[PDB]
RNA sequence: AAAAAUGUUCUAA
RNA sequence: CGUCGUCAGCUCGUGCCGUGAGGUGUUGGGUUAAGUCCCGCAACGAGCGCAACCCCCGCCGUUAGUUGCCAGCGGUUCGGCCGGGCACUCUAACGGGACUGCCCGCGAAAGCGGGAGGAAGGAGGGGACGACGUCUGGUCAGCAUGGCCCUUACGGCCUGGGCGACACACGUGCUACAAUGCCCACUACAAAGCGAUGCCACCCGGCAACGGGGAGCUAAUCGCAAAAAGGUGGGCCCAGUUCGGAUUGGGGUCUGCAACCCGACCCCAUGAAGCCGGAAUCGCUAGUAAUCGCGGAUCAGCCAUGCCGCGGUGAAUACG
């Protein structure tokens, strides 16, 4: 019984990790605290100017942060309760067995 | 030409994106297109209301556009009946349930995008370009702003020899990240060509 | 440097003879960063210097270095717009450097094919007084004794 | 007397045709 | 395998063949230019030979 | 050398494999 | 040769090989990033506005 | 060269123009834009006007020019030297 | 039983376990002298326990991952140097004046745009 | 206490 | 956007000086990487700059413990593989830590020399950040945009050609001229990234490029993957060579509607110039230069030896 979260903003990811792990801890017991998986960075290097000024670029990255959380003893008073949560917009959740 | 865009410089520190969503490599772009397409509609239609910031929020097949308009009465219409005509016309290209909030503007003379648009308007309306700069920067400071700067470029007065005119009050620490600097741009079309209007408001540090 | 004197790096003593002058030397043998290669070649010549002329290598090394240390050399000066050959005395640090530099250079001049044999042979000759590296040191000292007329131009 | 550079001898216009 | 003098002759007959049909590789063997698509603006000295330097366009004088 | 396609060295350079550098 | 080439790249071609990217913002044929559907310039424009989710001027 | 697991390439519209001619007792002068087409043994003794980007170069076809494309026999740059 | 120290140099991280015995040094299950065969700078990783005469007193069970053999060597030197003073702290004196307690943070300077390398710049010619 | 000549016309934005 | 130049500078409000332009302040002594700071002063303040706030790296803590880790006991086909465990390594968020804080010495002060604790010391290394302005600098071909111009054509579709030409000349590079090297076999140690008409394990065919089968992976799990210089061992013996791998002949493979012009790769053969480069000339002050390999964007493929990054090995020298 597992959940993994994804986001471009770690402040939203790290927050909704705790408010998830806690809610299962509410109707617990056993939850495996949020693990930070390594972040996957997609970089973009761009010529700074619109014309011909090759030796001047500017950088850009895209961080997809990764959190995994495990709930051990289901207790269907969270397999019910979790469905009603408050997850901000910059976050995607995959749930697993 | 040297200076960095002060908002792209503060993303993550003082400034939040105009789009909040994760999406994967396989369909990020397609969301970006709608995003750009959406704003086009609303800057095209809600310019008259004094548009300032289109925040676009996404969860899954339901999108949450949020307009920041100076006079929201020009948006809602006959009691939700203009908002409706576009709360619908948005889904006409959205395809998703396009939930559309309108948010008040705290003080328009503290929204750099607006100051720009208004100076741009005045120079599109044949006023004295030097005057409009010194006036806008005055109005902003009266509004408790801790510093404000405005910049015009192009053929001021239709003068053949293009020029750059600016004026600044208070203080504008562009090299400081903890400085909250609302920066907006407006573009001024005239019979003689185009002029660029840049407005910097120091809202204060954090 | 302009603002301040450069600081002399202290190198790590070598692992066999615990000597920094060995390190400086192995560092001069090294090209393209392949220090493990240059270590081998130096140490390998200590085998050849142990056998040939049975003596303690570290001593045959140190004596050859000392015998190459140049005490004089001309440098250029300017007075007016002159391009002078002013004899000056060599600082102890530079003394050591040029000597290590020339040793290696004379070594790669030598006609033997494998490197450590080239080193070992320029090292024996130079601790005895022959050797391309000693020719170069004496050449330097000769021209300095030559232009002693422009010594009052020293700084 | 057509599109871009080099010029075809008419003012403003070049040798390239469409 | 075939060798020293015979190989040379078969190599020769192939080149000889291409120039006879008048194909592209044949012409590049006639003019002694590259055959495998190399640039000839600035290289090809193996194929072209020593540099036959000629005069260049003159810069204008001031005044 | 690296320009020699017919060696383990030249295949490491052109990033290819073959008889002269298998996998 | 601009607009009729904005259209043509959209059209599905007579052959697979004739497909090519264009910036969807400005029409640029060159320097088009697949992830964004954008040329390297429009990329830098929309980025600095924060209109690009999660994208941030890197530094290290 | 083209993977011989696959065919030997002729545009199929120039080949048709030949076989017909073979049938009815050829030869008409054959013009075409398929420089990429291979010289095929059916072609030998015809003359195919090949396009060089400007003109249709007339090309006679002999048994020894068979492994080739037709474009090999109509060059596209007219050079004639410097001087 | 064991006295541990963590050692890092230049992307190389090493875990040293100091256990007393004859002298057996051992890295990732392979023998020490078998793991650094022919790498003449091997004996540097052991220099710490010469400075405190611990040479044959100990054995050492060591693990390394990251960087290369040399970075792993100066990692080990630091970890054992800390493992040692994590067996008694009086060893710190006479170990610090030989820099054994410090980690050199010399890292591979990143490449900058407009160069070939970190600071090696493209070749100039005015015209 | 100084090796070493020169910079076409109109315009200076 | 380039650039002067991350150079230390550019100004303003009021007061004062001058008929006026303008001056003062911003000069002066000392200091600093810095118009940094101190002291002095008809000036007293203030703004744009410098620094700082942001990011990576260096030490430590907390929070976590799977896909990551294996210290100690239990198994084990001997693979952290299974029991277990999260100590450690790491991973990724939040903190602590350095401030000339302390001691000595100089000094009016700011600071400066040196010392101790300390992972780290004088801004710890690196990045992001670029003043008022300059150059009628660059871009009307990314975009936007005034004015001028075309309208069965200066618009639009198509096939083919060209952008790849070659008496010549310059620039930035790749590979070398060899033995501190080249070659074969065997065996070690990275970091950062990419990967569901994708990465391809592994298995057979083929000298091979490849092909055919064929598991796993929505990826800290599965794959790209082997890093390479290195280390061990053998061969070459100073030769235009077992140095160099250009050129040309032949024979294949793959992507692709299609490789003539004009693709990459593979194998046989061929095996050029080049023996360290005239006048001249470039880069780099430390994990730097040099040398070694790896990855990514673009992308069917690729003319990439280019570019942007990544770690391995690791110097010399700075008197002035
Ligand atoms: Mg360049
Ligand atoms: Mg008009
Ligand atoms: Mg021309
Ligand atoms: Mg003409
Ligand atoms: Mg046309
Ligand atoms: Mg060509
Ligand atoms: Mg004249
Ligand atoms: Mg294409
Ligand atoms: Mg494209
Ligand atoms: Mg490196
Ligand atoms: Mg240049
Ligand atoms: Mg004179
Ligand atoms: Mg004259
Ligand atoms: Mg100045
Ligand atoms: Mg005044
Ligand atoms: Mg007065
Ligand atoms: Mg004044
Ligand atoms: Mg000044
Ligand atoms: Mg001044
Ligand atoms: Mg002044
Ligand atoms: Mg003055
Ligand atoms: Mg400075
Ligand atoms: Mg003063
Ligand atoms: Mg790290
Ligand atoms: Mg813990
Ligand atoms: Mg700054
Ligand atoms: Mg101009
Ligand atoms: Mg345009
Ligand atoms: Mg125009
Ligand atoms: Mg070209
Ligand atoms: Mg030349
Ligand atoms: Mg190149
Ligand atoms: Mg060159
Ligand atoms: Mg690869
Ligand atoms: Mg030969
Ligand atoms: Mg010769
Ligand atoms: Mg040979
Ligand atoms: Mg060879
Ligand atoms: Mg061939
Ligand atoms: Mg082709
Ligand atoms: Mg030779
Ligand atoms: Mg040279
Ligand atoms: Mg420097
Ligand atoms: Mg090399
Ligand atoms: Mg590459
Ligand atoms: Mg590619
Ligand atoms: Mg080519
Ligand atoms: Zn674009």
């Amino acid at each position: 019984i597992r959940i993994k979260l994804r986001g471009f903003d770690h402040k939203t990811l790290d927050a909704s990790a705790q408010k998830i792990v806690e809610a299962a801890r509410r109707s617990g017991a056993q939850v495996s605290g949020p693990i930070p998986l390594p972040t996957r960075v997609r970089r973009f290097t761009v010529i700074r100017g619109p014309f011909k000024h090759k030796d001047s670029r500017e950088h850009f990255e895209l961080r997809t942060h990764n959190r995994l959380v495990d709930i051990i003893n289901p207790n269907r008073k969270t397999i019910e309760q979790l469905m009603t949560l408050d997850l901000p917009t910059g976050v995607e959740i995959e749930i697993k067995t | 030409g040297n200076k960095i865009h002060p908002i792209g410089f503060r993303l993550g520190i003082t400034r939040d994106w105009e789009s909040r969503w994760y999406a994967g490599k396989k369909q990020y772009r397609h969301l970006l297109l709608e995003d750009q397409r959406i704003r086009g509609l609303l800057e095209k239609e809600l310019y008259s209301a004094g548009l300032a910031r289109v925040d676009i929020e996404r969860a899954a097949d339901n999108v949450a556009v949020t307009v920041h308009v100076a006079k929201p009465g020009v948006v809602i219409g006959r009691g939700g009946e203009r908002i409706r005509v576009l709360r619908e016309e948005l889904a006409k290209l959205t395809g998703k349930n396009v939930a559309l909030n309108v948010q008040e503007v705290q003080n328009p003379n503290l929204s750099a995008p607006l100051v720009a648009q208004r100076v741009a308007e005045q120079i599109e309306r044949r006023f004295a370009v030097r005057r409009a700069i010194k006036q806008a920067v005055q109005r902003v400071m009266e509004s408790g702003a801790k510093g404000a700067k405005v910049i015009v470029s192009g053929r001021i007065g239709g003068a053949e020899q293009a020029r750059t005119e600016w004026a600044a009050q208070g203080r504008v620490p562009l090299h400081t990240l903890r400085a909250n600097i609302d920066y907006g741009f407006a573009l001024a079309r005239t019979t003689y060509g185009v002029l660029g209007v840049k407005a910097y408001i120091f809202l204060g540090e954090v | 440097a302009r603002r301040r004197r450069a600081e002399v790096r202290q190198l790590q003593p070598d692992l066999v003879y615990g000597d920094v002058l060995v390190t400086a030397f192995i560092n001069k043998i090294m090209r393209d960063g392949k220090k493990n290669l240059a270590a081998r070649i130096f140490y390998d010549a200590c085998k050849i210097i142990q056998e040939k002329t049975g003596q303690e290598p570290l001593k045959v090394f140190k004596q050859a270095v000392e015998n190459v240390k140049p005490r004089m050399e001309v440098r250029s000066r300017r007075v007016g717009g002159a391009n002078y050959q002013v004899p000056m005395e060599v600082s102890p640090r530079r003394q050591q450097s040029l000597a290590l530099r020339w040793l290696v250079q004379a070594a790669n001049q030598r006609p033997e094919r494998r490197a450590a044999v080239r080193i070992a042979h320029e090292l024996m000759d130079a601790a005895e007084g022959k050797g391309g590296a000693v020719k170069k040191k004496e050449d330097v000292e000769r021209m300095a004794e030559a232009n002693r007329a422009y010594a009052h131009y020293r700084w | 007397s057509k599109k871009s550079k080099p010029g075809d001898g008419k003012f403003g216009r070049g040798v390239k045709r469409g | 395998w075939k060798l020293e003098g015979e190989l040379r002759a078969e190599v020769a007959a192939n080149i000889k063949r291409l120039m006879d049909i008048g194909c592209y590789r044949g012409l590049r063997h006639r003019r002694g230019l590259p055959v495998r698509g190399q640039r000839t603006r600035t290289n090809a000295r193996t194929r072209k030979g020593p540099r036959k330097t000629v005069a260049g366009k003159k810069k204008a004088p001031r005044k | 050398g690296k320009g020699d396609r017919r060696t383990r060295r030249g295949k490491i350079w052109r990033g290819t494999y073959g008889k002269y550098r298998p996998r | 040769a601009r607009k009729a080439l904005i259209e043509k790249a959209k059209r599905t071609p007579k052959f697979k090989v004739r497909a090519y990217t264009r910036c969807v913002r400005c029409g640029r044929a060159r320097s088009v990033y697949r992830f964004f559907g954008l040329c390297r310039i429009c990329l830098r424009e929309l980025a600095h506005k924060g209109q690009l989710p999660g994208v941030r001027k890197a530094s290290w | 060269p083209r993977s011989l697991k696959k065919g030997v390439f002729v545009d199929d519209h120039l080949l048709e123009k030949v076989l017909e001619l073979n049938a009815k007792g050829e030869k008409r002068l054959i013009k075409t834009w398929s420089r990429r087409s291979t010289i095929v043994p059916e072609m030998v003794g015809h003359t195919i006007a090949v396009y060089n980007g400007k003109q249709h170069v007339p090309v006679y076809i002999t048994e020894n020019m068979v492994g080739h494309k037709l474009g090999e026999f109509a060059p596209t740059r007219t050079y004639r030297g410097h001087g | 039983e064991q006295y541990y120290g963590t050692g890092r140099r230049k992307e190389a991280v090493a875990r040293v376990f100091l256990r007393p015995g004859n002298g057996k040094v051992t890295v990732n299950g392979q023998d020490f002298n078998e793991y650094f065969q022919g790498l003449v700078r091997a004996v540097a990783a052991l220099e710490p326990l010469r400075a405190v005469d611990a040479l044959g007193h100990f054995d050492a069970y060591i693990t390394v991952r990251g960087g290369g053999k040399s970075g792993q060597i100066d990692a080990i030197k630091l970890g054992i140097a800390r493992a040692l003073v994590q067996y008694n702290p009086d060893y710190r004196a006479k170990l610090k004046p030989l820099g054994f307690l410090t980690r050199d943070a010399r890292v591979v300077e990143r490449k900058k745009y407009g160069k070939h390398k970190a600071r090696r710049a493209p070749q100039y010619s005015k015209r």
